[PDB]
RNA sequence: CGGAAGGGCACCACCAGGAGUGGAGCCUGCGGCGCGCUACACUGACGGAGCCAGCGAGACCUUGGCCGAGAGGUCUUGGGAAACUCCGUCGUGCUGGGGAUAGAGCAUUGUAAUUAUUGCUCUUCAACGAGGAAUUCCUAGUAAGCGCAAGUCAUCAGCUUGCGUUGAUUACGUCCCUGCCCUUUGUACACACCGC
C-alpha cells in the first residue's frame, strides 16, 4: 500500500559520519555563520 | 496598555503585509539585478544591539524526565533561565514575560518523559515556531560526563535554501547570542535533511594539522510544522505558513 | 472533438450498506464541500467576533445607554 | 514652535526673531574662572 | 430615590458584588445572614471589619452581599473586601469624610488587603 | 522500514519516468 | 482614515463576508432580417461615401443601380451637406455633385455638424434607411446596430454587407 | 409578543387563507430566484 | 607551551530544606534502562449533612414522570468537581488501610459462536509494615495535593493539552569546595583610585 508522511529517519553510522564530516570542513574553514556583532 | 498591545499588533500585521509586498517586488526585481552585471524586521531593531534573554519553560505539571530535558535545553542556550510552569494561564506567562522584559520563550511539550514538542515565540508580538522534537537523547539519558562548557557557541547551519529556511535560520541565530570570539570552543550545528534538522553541540580542537571534534549536548531532530504570527498567547493570530499533511505529495514535498 | 457516445458514458453512484442503514445518507463529495463550506463560514464570523472582543476597548459611550395563559396574555 | 503650539498643553512662547562691539549676556562659566583653570591636568 | 452604593471585593476569582444601603442594620450575605458562613473556621476572618471598626455604623447601615466564583478561602476574603470597600464607600458619600478617613486609615493599619486588591502576578528571576 | 524503503523507490522511479520524458520530448523538438 | 486602519478594516471586511425608457424592437425585424427593406431602397449617403465615389469614379445614382440591382433614392440631411460646404474648395466637384435633381435631401434639427451622430440617430429611429459609406468609426457602431445594411465604397464599385438579397 | 385577539369563523377562515396565499408566492417567488441564480 | 594575580556566575556549586525514582502492585516508552498512577492507614477509614469554580459550543444529549437495591430499562421536553467543613462509628490489630485473585448472581452492547465486552450486587482478603546501594528535580500563588473539560493537520487516548480549586518548610548569602567565564594598555572626559 501507500504512505501519507515523511517517515522520521533513524540515526546511522553512515550518516552521522557524514554529518561530522560536514563539521569538520565547517571548521577547518573556519566559515561559518554567526550573528555578528552591528557596527557603528 | 490594553490599547497599546492592540495599537501595536495592528500596526506590526500592517509591516509583516508591507514585508510580504515588498519581497514579491524584489523577486521581481532580481531578474533586472543579473542583466545590467539582510534580516528581518524585529531581529533588525534588536539584531547585535542587545543580547537576547530567553526563558525555557515546561509545559505544566511536568515529569522528572522533562525537566531534565528543560534543563538540558537551558544549558544549551546562553542567557537562558528556567521556569516551572505551575498553575500559570498562558495569557499570564505571556504578560509577565512582556513585563519583565524577555527577547523570548520557549515552551516543552513531552509523551509520558519523551519530548516531542517545542514551540518558539519572540516576545514584542513576534512570531511563534512550532517543532515537533522526535530523537531526543539526553546528557542525562548518557552519562555523567562532566558539564557544558557554557561559553559563547560558534554557530553552523547546512542545507537552508527557501524563504522557509531563511525566516527559521534568522529566529534561531536571534535565538542564539550575538557576537562570539574567534576561538570560541563550543558549536552548535543544525543540519538540514529533507525537512528534518538536527542540531548536535560540539567541542573542538584544531590539532597539529586538523580539527577534533567531540559531540556532547542533547541530540534530537526537531522539525517545524507551524509559525504564527502573533504570540503563542492567541491561538487566533495569522498563520504564516502551515504544514500540509493530507495533501497528495505530502510524502515528497520538501520545506513543506 | 473526436469520442464516442458509449465513452461518454454515464457513472452511477451507488448507495449506502442496507444493513448500515441506521446511520441514513452515505455523503459523497457534494455534500462535503456544501458541509465544509457552511463550517467555513461560521468559523470566519466566530474569529471576527472574537477579534471585536479582544479589541472592545472599554470607553465607548454611545447615547443609547439612557434605556391560564391564554388569559395571561390577553390580560398582559 | 508651530507643532509644539498644537501639540503642547500650556502655554509656549514665540521662540526668537529672525556690526559693533556685542556683549555676550549668558556666560557658560562663572566669570572670574580662567581657561588654563578649567583645563584639567590630564588633557594638557 | 434611596441611598445606595456599590461595591467589589475580588480574591483570585471570588467576585463579590456588595450593595449598601441605610437601614434598620443587617448583614446578609446570599440571602443568609453573616453568621452562618461556610467554612465555620474563617467567621472570624469574615467578621475581622465589623470588630475592627465597631458595629454602631452597622446598625445604621443595610448590607447585601452576593457571591460568585472561587473556592471557599477564595469566596470569604472577597466578601470581607466587598464589606470593607462598601461600608468606606458609603461613608464617604452620605456622611463625614472625616469618618470615611479615619475608617480607611483603621482598615489600613490592620490590614490593606482589607482594602485594595493583592493580585498575586507572576515575576521571572 | 517498509514505508521508508517504499518512499525512495517510488521517489525513484517518477525521477527516471520525468528525466525519460523530458529526453523524448526534447528528440521531438529537435528532430 | 489611515493606510494601517485601511488595512485593518480591509482585513475585517474580507474575514466578515466570508421613469426608466427601453425602446421597443421595431416591427420590422424578423430576428435579423429587417423586413422593410424592399426595392426601390433608400440609401443615406455620407460625405466620405461621396468623396471616394468620386475618386473611383463610379456614378452614385448608376453605379449603386449596378450594385442592388434596383431603383436606389438616395438621401443627404443637412448635417452631411453642411460638411461638404465646409471642406469647401478642393472637394467643390463634391458639392455639385451632391447638389442634383435626384439627391432628395431631407432636412434635420440638431444643434451641430456631427453627421455620425446624426445618420446613427436617424438609422436608430426608423430602420428603412440602409447607409452608405466608407468610414471605420461609423462603420462599426452601425454594425452593432442589429438588421441595418451597410453599403461601403471599395474596389471598383459599391459593396453591400447585410443585405439577404443582394442577388 | 402579538396581540391577543378573538376571532369568529369567517375572519379566521380568511386569516387562513391568506396564511396560505403568502406561503404560495414565497415558495414560487424562492423557485423563480433559484432558477434565475442557476441560469 | 605553561603558570600566577584580580573579578563575575551557577539548585551541573556550597549552605538550609522539601519532594520524588530505586522496595510492592498496576500501567507505559526504550532492552536490563526509564516515565506516570494507587497503596502501606488515626493529619486516617467509613456513614450522614453542608456546599464553591473555571477552560469548553460542527436518532445526539437531554428537563421532568415511572418502575428497578443497584446496574439499568420505560414514558414525556428543546435544539452545581473533588480534596474540603461539621456531626458520628472505628481504634492500633498486616485491623474496617489495601483490593490482587477467585466464585456466584443480576442487567446492558454487538452478534449467533451457548461468542466477546461492559456495569452492578454478595462472598473470598494475597503482596504491601515508608522502601539499600545510589539517583533526580526544585526557591512563591513555587514544591505538593484535588478534580473538570477538550481532543480543534505534528505528538497523544489506561494519554496529551488546557482549566480552576487548596497552598506551604527553607536559602534569597558566599565564591570556601566543584566547575564555567572575563581581565591582566582606564582609554573614556572631569573629582577620586590604581599605577610595569
Ligand atoms: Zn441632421
Amino acid at each position: 500500500f501507500d504512505r501519507t508522511a515523511k517517515p522520521v529517519p533513524v540515526i546511522t553510522s553512515e550518516v552521522t559520519e557524514s554529518l561530522e564530516d560536514m563539521i569538520r570542513r565547517r571548521i577547518q574553514d573556519s566559515n561559518f555563520d554567526d550573528l555578528q556583532r552591528r557596527t557603528l | 496598555m490594553l490599547r497599546r498591545q492592540a495599537r501595536e499588533r495592528r500596526e506590526y500585521l500592517y509591516r509583516k503585509a508591507q514585508e510580504l509586498q515588498d519581497s514579491q517586488l524584489q523577486q521581481k526585481r532580481q531578474i533586472i539585478k543579473q542583466a545590467l552585471a539582510q534580516v528581518d524586521d524585529e531581529y533588525a531593531a534588536t539584531s547585535g544591539i542587545m543580547d537576547p534573554r530567553i526563558i525555557v519553560t515546561t509545559s505544566r505539571d511536568p515529569s522528572t524526565r522533562l525537566s531534565q530535558f528543560a534543563k538540558e535545553i537551558k544549558l544549551l542556550f546562553p542567557n537562558a533561565v528556567r521556569l516551572n510552569r505551575g498553575n500559570y494561564v498562558m495569557p499570564n506567562l505571556v504578560d509577565a514575560c512582556k513585563k519583565s522584559g524577555t527577547t523570548d520563550l520557549v515552551v516543552l511539550h513531552e509523551h509520558r518523559g519523551v519530548p516531542t514538542s517545542l514551540t518558539i515565540s519572540h516576545f514584542p508580538h513576534g512570531p511563534t515556531a512550532q517543532f515537533s522534537l522526535h530523537n531526543v537523547v539526553m546528557r542525562h539519558d548518557i552519562i555523567n560526563a562532566g558539564n557544558q562548557s557554557e561559553v559563547n557557541p560558534h554557530l553552523i547551519f547546512d542545507n537552508f535554501t527557501t524563504a522557509l529556511g531563511k525566516r527559521v535560520v534568522c529566529i534561531l541565530k536571534h535565538l542564539f547570542n550575538a557576537g562570539p570570539k574567534k576561538d570560541s570552543e563550543r558549536v552548535i550545528t543544525f543540519a538540514n535533511r529533507g525537512d528534518f534538522i538536527s542540531v548536535r553541540q560540539h567541542v573542538y580542537v584544531r590539532t597539529r594539522e586538523g580539527v577534533e571534534i567531540a559531540e556532547v549536548g542533547p541530540r534530537f531532530e526537531m522539525r517545524l510544522f507551524e509559525l504564527r504570527l502573533g504570540t503563542l498567547e492567541n491561538k487566533d493570530a495569522d498563520v504564516e505558513w502551515q504544514l500540509r499533511r493530507f495533501i497528495r505529495t505530502a510524502n515528497k514535498k520538501d520545506y513543506l | 472533438k473526436l469520442v464516442h457516445d458509449v465513452q461518454k458514458k454515464q457513472h452511477r453512484e451507488r448507495s449506502q450498506l442496507t444493513s448500515r442503514s441506521r446511520y441514513g445518507f452515505l455523503e459523497k463529495h457534494k455534500d462535503y464541500v456544501k458541509r465544509a463550506q457552511d463550517f467555513h463560514r461560521k468559523q470566519s464570523t466566530l474569529k471576527v467576533l472574537r477579534e471585536k472582543a479582544k479589541e472592545r476597548n472599554p470607553d465607548e459611550y454611545y447615547h443609547a445607554m439612557h434605556s391560564s395563559m391564554d388569559q395571561v396574555k390577553l390580560l398582559k | 514652535y508651530k507643532l509644539d503650539v498644537l501639540s503642547s498643553v500650556h502655554f509656549v512662547p514665540k521662540p526668537a526673531s529672525t556690526e559693533t562691539p556685542t556683549i555676550s549676556m549668558e556666560d557658560a562659566q562663572p566669570l572670574y574662572m580662567s581657561n588654563a583653570s578649567s583645563l584639567a591636568p590630564q588633557e594638557i | 430615590a434611596v441611598p445606595s452604593v456599590q461595591t467589589f471585593g475580588k480574591k483570585k476569582s471570588a467576585t463579590a458584588v456588595a450593595h449598601v444601603k441605610a437601614g434598620k442594620g443587617l448583614i446578609k450575605v446570599n440571602g443568609s445572614p453573616i453568621t452562618l458562613v461556610e467554612p465555620e473556621i474563617l467567621r472570624f476572618k469574615v467578621y475581622e471589619p465589623l470588630l475592627l471598626v465597631g458595629l454602631d455604623k452597622f446598625s445604621n447601615i443595610d448590607i447585601r452581599v452576593r457571591v460568585t466564583g472561587g473556592g471557599h478561602v477564595s469566596q470569604v476574603y472577597a466578601i470581607r473586601q466587598a464589606i470593607a470597600k462598601g461600608l468606606v464607600a458609603y461613608h464617604q458619600k452620605y456622611v463625614d469624610e472625616q469618618s470615611k478617613n479615619e475608617l480607611k486609615k483603621a482598615f489600613t493599619s490592620y490590614d490593606r488587603t482589607l482594602l485594595i486588591a493583592d493580585s498575586r502576578r507572576p515575576e521571572p528571576k | 522500514f517498509e514505508a521508508r524503503q517504499r518512499i525512495e523507490e517510488k521517489n525513484k522511479e517518477s525521477s527516471d519516468y520525468h528525466a525519460k520524458m523530458a529526453h523524448i520530448v526534447n528528440t521531438i523538438n529537435t528532430e | 482614515a489611515k493606510k494601517t486602519r485601511k488595512f485593518g478594516l480591509v482585513k475585517r471586511t474580507l474575514n466578515t463576508k466570508k421613469t426608466r425608457n427601453i425602446p421597443q424592437v421595431s416591427s420590422a425585424l424578423f430576428f435579423q432580417y429587417n423586413q422593410a427593406i424592399k426595392p426601390p431602397y433608400q440609401v443615406l449617403i455620407d460625405t466620405n461615401f461621396i468623396n471616394f465615389s468620386i475618386q473611383k469614379k463610379v456614378d452614385i445614382v448608376r453605379g449603386m443601380m449596378d450594385c442592388l440591382l434596383a431603383k436606389c433614392n438616395p438621401l443627404i440631411t443637412d448635417c452631411v451637406m453642411a460638411e461638404l460646404e465646409k471642406l469647401g474648395p478642393k472637394y467643390r466637384i463634391a458639392l455639385k455633385l451632391a447638389r442634383d435633381p435626384r439627391i432628395k435631401r431631407l432636412s434635420c434639427s440638431h444643434k451641430g455638424t456631427y453627421a455620425d451622430d446624426c445618420l446613427v440617430h436617424r438609422v436608430l429611429q426608423h430602420k428603412c434607411y440602409i447607409v452608405a459609406t466608407n468610414d471605420a468609426g461609423l462603420k462599426q457602431r452601425i454594425r452593432k446596430i442589429p438588421g441595418i445594411p451597410l453599403m461601403s465604397v471599395g474596389g471598383h464599385a459599391y459593396v453591400i454587407e447585410k443585405l439577404p438579397d443582394v442577388f | 409578543a402579538k396581540r391577543a385577539v378573538v376571532l369568529g369563523g369567517d375572519e379566521k377562515k380568511a386569516r387562513s387563507f391568506i396564511q396560505k396565499v403568502l406561503t404560495i408566492s414565497k415558495a414560487k417567488d424562492s423557485k423563480r430566484k433559484e432558477q434565475k441564480a442557476s441560469q
